[PDB]
């Protein structure tokens, strides 16, 4: 069946997606934020978090 | 110098009230005890005074960039001194090079 697995799959890979989202930098210098918390001070690691 | 397989507390390191500067573009020592990090690394070496001014994230200069450039993402601490009553001598110190 082709119309009742897509409607499955296209939201599983969007999830899958958004979960891969959050393993991207987007331009910072890493991708947790707790990690930039710990290592750097908050006041001067507000740029990356923003 | 390589710190590993090591247990240890960075409050002693900071109450000595004897350091002139303190510059730790990463975390506050306290901040930086209170996680656990994996590594831990010591470059040592000495500089005079008005080069100080230059070790820093983002600052250009002929230390700064000739001898250890400082990368965007540093997240260390800079700790400096002064004890020039033991590493000079009157005549003439000249054994430290840049």
């Amino acid at each position: 069946l082709g119309k009742l697995q897509d409607v499955v799959n296209q939201n599983a890979q969007a999830l899958n997606t958004l979960v891969k989202q959050l393993s991207s930098n987007f331009g910072a210098i890493s991708s947790v934020l707790n990690d930039i918390l710990s290592r750097l001070d908050p006041p001067e690691a507000e740029v990356q978090i923003d | 110098k390589r710190i590993s397989n090591c247990v240890a507390d960075y409050s002693v390191l900071y109450n000595s009230a004897s350091f002139s500067t303190f510059k730790c573009y990463g975390v506050s020592p306290t901040k930086l005890n209170d996680l656990c990090f994996t590594n831990v690394y010591a470059d040592s070496f000495v500089i005079r005074g008005d080069e100080v001014r230059q070790i820093a994230p983002g600052q250009t200069g002929k230390i700064a960039d000739y001898n250890y450039k400082l990368p965007d993402d540093f997240t260390g601490c800079v700790i400096a001194w002064n004890s020039n009553n033991l590493d000079s001598k009157v005549g003439g110190n000249y054994n430290y090079l840049y």
